[PDB]
């Protein structure tokens, strides 16, 4: 659009589980705060799944 | 002194002329102007700088 400006900008959404979700806003199953904001992020081992 | 003083003999005495000037008066001209690109009306903040 006219009268905007020279350069554009958009909102790149990271999903829930991945590693990119970089945040503190997480409380483990127990109900205890966690350091990883997400699940798991983008890993496949079976055990840091269950 | 200068009083206009007739006598009986009247005579070539006491003459007066009178004088006409002039007034003058002339015309100038002025201006000024500014520059603007299109690439700087079609993308700029403001909608109106025009």
């Amino acid at each position: 659009p006219k009268n905007m400006g020279k350069t554009i900008k958009v909102y790149e959404y990271v999903p829930l589980l991945d590693d990119r979700n970089i945040n503190d806003q997480g409380i483990d199953a127990n109900g205890a705060h966690i350091v990883n904001g997400n699940l798991y992020g983008s890993s496949k081992d079976i055990g840091t799944i269950t | 002194s200068k009083l206009p003083l007739l006598t009986e003999n009247g005579g070539r005495v006491n003459r007066v002329g009178f004088t006409r000037l002039s007034r003058e008066g002339s015309i100038h001209k002025f201006g000024f102007f500014y520059e603007f690109t299109q690439e700087s009306l079609d993308f700029d903040s403001d909608d109106q700088l025009k």
